[PDB]
């Protein structure tokens, strides 16, 4: 149900079983886990 | 049959120390490096323990009401206690929930229920063949039925360490029916440790009726049986909570409002 | 249509998805009654 914009890369991470989202101060989900098993992070700020 | 046995006494109502038992991940949803805020119903800290010191001299399962959020412990000796069948008036005339196990898969119904005044667990001393399981004897006007996995599950006559603990907690929101784990490896005399765990979401089960009163389930020992233990009881309090999760992603350390000006200063 | 029914007698207001089907003899104070005994009826009530 994510859309958004911006950038991925791989995790750094010590994500649970059932988790998806981070929102990190906030709201922002920060990271997926990709529905096809994979655990990334997530910088939506590109650069602006 | 109401297979209900001579060996129920009326008790002392003996309580203790809640320092800082019953944590959950209250979502779905990484936090790291902060201070996060919100509001539930949870044990208050430090409060009382409802202590139930059932020996062989007492057996304990009287009428247990809900009352506005719950939790259960038991430091257990090869899970003896299971069993959670909720509902409204505990007879047929109430379609309850049974919530029980064949030992190693969770079964539950939802329906009107031959709820008995002692249906049980009719468990041997050294095997525990449940000779009196008949738990599912009448079924009509049904709502629900649901079956889990078939998981590793041991029931047997035990003692020594506390070994086992469950750390129930059962949460309902607008029938959703929550249901939290966590595992914790002790040993006390049977004085109640102090510390604190995440409890963790095994389940929901939507399931919707008037979720008031209900019983535990134990297994009797076909002379009954518990052994030099105890069970404890809580209730959940509607309070704001201040948690503090690390850099590794865990539940470090929760603080509430509400039972301490300190601590209202802390989450200030 | 008097084959489908609902209810329409309780003890206070309701809950969020919730569901009882307990035709309770019905009465403003308890009495588990033999309905239609006076101030004991049924909360089901048919379509027409």
């Amino acid at each position: 149900g994510l859309t958004g914009t911006g950038v991925l890369t791989p995790s750094s991470k010590r994500f649970q079983p059932f988790q998806q989202f981070g929102r990190d101060v906030s709201d922002f989900t920060d990271s997926v886990r990709d529905p096809k098993t994979s655990e990334i992070l997530d910088i939506s700020p590109c650069s602006f | 049959r109401c297979t209900t046995f001579d060996d129920v006494q009326a008790p002392n109502y003996t309580q203790h120390t809640s320092s800082m038992r019953g944590v959950y991940y209250p979502d779905e949803i990484f936090r790291s490096d902060t201070l996060y805020l919100t509001q539930d119903l949870f044990l208050p800290f430090y409060s009382n323990v409802t202590g139930f010191h059932t020996i062989n001299h007492t057996f304990g399962n009287p009428v247990i009401p809900f009352k506005d959020g719950i939790y259960f412990a038991a430091t257990e000796k090869s899970n003896v206690v299971r069993g959670w069948v909720f509902g409204s008036t505990m007879n047929n005339k109430s379609q309850s929930v049974i919530i029980i196990n064949n030992s190693t898969n969770v079964v539950i119904r939802a329906c009107n229920f031959e709820l008995c005044d002692n249906p049980f667990f009719a468990v041997s001393k050294p095997m525990g063949t449940q000779t009196h399981t008949m738990i599912f004897d009448n079924a009509f006007n049904c709502t629900f039925e649901y079956i889990s996995d078939a998981f590793s599950l041991d029931v047997s006559e035990k003692s020594g360490n506390f070994k086992h603990l469950r750390e129930f907690v059962f949460k309902n929101k607008d029938g959703f029916l929550y249901v939290y784990k966590g595992y914790q490896p002790i040993d006390v005399v049977r004085d109640l440790p102090s510390g604190f765990n995440t409890l963790k979401p095994i389940f929901k089960l939507p399931l919707g009726i008037n979720i008031t009163n209900f019983r535990a389930i134990l297994t009797a020992f076909s002379i009954w049986g518990t052994s030099a233990a105890a069970y404890f009881v809580g209730y959940l309090k509607p309070t704001t909570f201040m948690l503090k999760y690390d850099e590794n992603g865990t539940i470090t350390d929760a603080v509430d409002c509400s039972q301490n000006p300190l601590a209202e200063l802390k989450c200030s | 249509n008097y084959n489908y029914k609902y209810r329409y007698l309780r003890h206070g207001k309701l809950r969020p998805f919730e569901r009882d089907i307990s035709n309770v003899p019905f009465s403003p104070d308890g009495k588990p009654c033999t309905p239609p005994a006076l101030n004991c009826y049924w909360p089901l009530n048919d379509y027409g």
